[PDB]
């Protein structure tokens, strides 16, 4: 999945 | 500053845990004032209005226990009757007088029943070979009012229906739907359904002029003719179920009072116990300690230490599982053991990613010291957002004042990502001007990130990884570092912060916790940190250690185990770092 920081 | 375990407890104290609770019933809308006093409004004068709130809120629930406590006056008798053969229309008598009307009919005194009976008036005029009053409904009083709650808004459901009798139609085949049993009291419709279900446009047709037609098949068609609507619609849905709507300059004219839930309330006794007495009311036998966890579970859904989430039906839905766990019984244990199985039974991938940093497959470090290198945290934006720590490297040489984001140049991050990076240039350029232009080139990897990653909370990691390869300073491994950076360099706040702490306590747990490790965050973060037990008494034990910080370079010295000034200190030698790359650079 596509990560948030 | 260095965060006690006495600054991270949030936890509430449990006295008496298996003691059960005893309390009364919250009014419904407990907590939620605004929604009330909204709907209260809409109830006195009779507005149309819509409850707007996220998802398991409980909405549903509450609005049909405010409108169960109502009075009204008893509703009207409602009825079909023929004007013509071939026309009908909506009717309103004073209760229970139709049935007089009706068997007055049967045979072969009444105001308002005049048209009706005057087209009444040939069949001994021309021996010519269907005309008695159709009942939608009546009820025996105003008190509960009509509650109508629809959640299938089609075209039939919501207007009735024609059945052909073989075809030939009357009156008589003519059903009611929900707009009809709603007379006199509240319909209740999902703002979602009728979107779906395409019924927008004929709901309008219905409120703004009266047309309410019965669905029919495409022999021939009685007319209908349309009547005065008397009825309180309530909407319902989430803050993106209405944007569909509010874009028709029809919805805010015909819906003029919004009722907002919050999606989280006051972390307060008076709270703590209006959900101990709900919980009751659902049938749960519940324990002080039981309570007490649900309690601080639902601070830490809402990620704030001096607030609760609001979605009862979520709280509900775990107590349920705890209660499971507990045998019948809401305890403190079958609470914690509930909120452990959730996440075992979503920990396939966390525990997939430990076995490959256990196996080198994925390279991290959380002891020693390295050079333009940091831990930054990340969340993984799949339910339920486990954090992980990601390594980022820097890398300085000489050049022409270029800060290269290799993932944002490939394409991996967002907007918001490049933003933080082109904040951070800001600082460095203006920060750093000694030798005109700065005399570096400096690129930040995410380094096995193979996924697009979006956010400005690795500003504080690449800004601080920038400075350790500028001045060669060697930075700790075993903190992991998480924040926002401004063009000023102060350390803003960042979301998802328990995740993220948990996520490098659990790699540090995985690879043996070295009794140092710990995570750099921003102070302005303080309010959010609501950690798990197991975090806790690490920090409580000098296992772990939380560091808060307001600035850039406070994150620097405790990296590098030093001050930026006392000059033996840092700033120096970042100054001697590009001195050292501007002189390569022109000599």
């Amino acid at each position: 999945a596509p990560e948030a920081v | 500053m260095r965060l006690s375990y006495e600054a991270l407890e949030w936890r509430t104290p449990i006295e008496n845990s298996t003691e059960p609770v005893s309390l009364p019933p919250p009014p419904p809308f407990f907590g939620q004032e605004r929604a009330r006093e909204a709907l209260e409004l809409a109830i006195r004068g009779g507005f149309h209005a819509y409850l707007v709130g996220p998802p398991s809120l409980g909405k549903h629930e509450a609005l049909l226990a405010y409108l169960s406590t109502q009075s009204v006056e008893t509703p009207p008798d409602l009825l079909y009757v023929p004007l013509s053969e071939r026309k009908v229309a909506v009717l309103t008598l004073p209760s229970g007088q139709e049935i007089h009307l009706a068997e007055a009919v049967e045979g072969l005194r009444f105001p308002q029943a005049r048209a009706y009976l005057e087209a009444l008036r040939r069949y001994a005029e021309t021996g010519e070979p269907q005309w008695r009053p159709n009942l939608l409904t009546s009820s025996s009083s105003g008190t509960p009012p009509p509650i109508v709650y629809e959640p299938y808004a089609t075209a039939p459901r919501l207007f009735g229906r024609l059945d052909y009798l073989v075809w030939s139609t009357n009156v008589s085949l003519i059903r009611p739907g929900a707009v009809h049993r709603a007379q006199g009291g509240y319909l209740i419709l999902d703002a979602l359904s009728l979107k779906r279900e395409g019924t927008w446009e004929a709901f309008k047709r219905a409120l703004r002029n009266g047309q309410v037609e019965p669905v029919t098949e495409p022999p021939a068609g009685l007319e209908v003719e349309p009547f005065p609507i008397q009825m309180q619609v309530i909407l319902v849905g989430t803050p993106e179920a209405f944007e569909g709507l509010e874009e028709d300059p029809a919805f805010s004219e015909l819906f003029r009072i919004r009722a907002e839930f919050s999606p989280t309330l006051p972390a307060s006794p008076e709270n703590c116990t209006a959900l101990g007495g709900w919980l009751l009311a659902q049938g749960f036998q519940l324990t002080q300690g039981g309570l007490t966890r649900l309690y601080d579970e639902a601070r830490r859904m809402a990620e704030q230490r001096d607030r609760m989430d609001a979605r009862l039906v979520e709280i509900r839905a775990l107590a349920e599982e705890a209660a499971v766990l507990g045998g019948g019984l809401l305890t403190a244990e079958s609470v914690e053991q509930a909120i452990a199985a959730r996440e075992h039974r979503s920990f396939l991938s966390e525990e997939e990613f430990l076995r490959a940093v256990q196996e080198g497959v994925i390279r991290l470090r959380t002891t020693g010291r390295a050079v333009g290198e940091v831990n930054s945290l990340v969340v993984v934006e799949a339910a339920p957002y486990w954090g992980r720590p990601a390594r980022l490297t820097a890398r300085a040489a000489p050049g022409r004042d270029h800060l290269i984001s290799i993932d944002r140049e490939a394409g991996l991050g967002g907007q918001i990502f490049h933003k933080a990076v082109l904040t951070l240039a800001g600082y460095l350029r203006s920060r750093y001007i000694e030798h005109g232009s700065l005399p570096v080139t400096i690129s930040l990897a995410f380094e096995q990130n193979y996924v697009s990653i979006e956010g400005a909370s690795a500003g504080l990691a690449e800004l601080v990884a920038a400075l350790s390869a500028i001045g060669n300073l060697p930075l700790r491994q075993d903190l992991a570092v998480t924040g926002a950076v401004d063009q000023t360099g102060k350390v803003l706040a960042v979301g998802a912060i328990n995740a993220k702490v948990e996520g490098f306590f659990r790699v540090c747990k995985a690879l043996g916790l070295s009794g140092t490790q710990g995570v750099i965050l921003p102070e302005a973060n303080l309010a959010n940190l609501t950690l798990r037990a197991e975090v806790l008494e690490a920090v409580r034990a000098g296992q772990f250690h939380i560091y808060a910080v307001e600035t850039a370079e406070q994150a620097l010295e405790i990296l590098a185990g030093a001050r930026m000034e006392g000059f033996r200190g840092l700033q120096e030698k970042i100054r001697a770092g590009l001195e050292a790359f501007a002189r390569l650079e022109e000599g």
